[PDB]
């Protein structure tokens, strides 16, 4: 659970997989309640971008 | 509920503990909890 944290910030996390939007659907998800923009440094997205 | 949330926590201020009426307002707008209409009865209700 510790070491699986590498992969959040990186911009190769759903690699060898089959979808490629698992950030977004989790933006989506957890933005209103956790905060959009705390979601959105914690996968290393930019929304704006 | 919204006083284990963080979103309302990191709003409050006051180093007592008190959260403005303005700021109270915007976290409850941000946790979606309560919607619009509802705001108000709250804020009504709430030790102005």
């Amino acid at each position: 659970g510790q070491w699986d944290r590498l992969v959040l910030n990186t911009p190769s996390f759903p690699s060898n997989y089959w979808d490629k939007f698992v950030k977004r659907k989790v933006l989506d998800k957890h933005g209103d309640i956790f905060g959009r923009e705390r979601i959105a440094e914690l996968l290393g997205m930019d929304l704006a971008s | 509920d919204i006083v284990g949330s963080e979103a309302f926590q990191d709003y409050v201020t006051d180093p007592r503990g008190l959260i403005s009426k303005k700021d109270f307002q915007k976290a409850m707008d941000s946790q979606k909890q309560f919607t619009g209409p509802e705001i108000q009865f709250l804020l009504s209700c709430s030790e102005a």
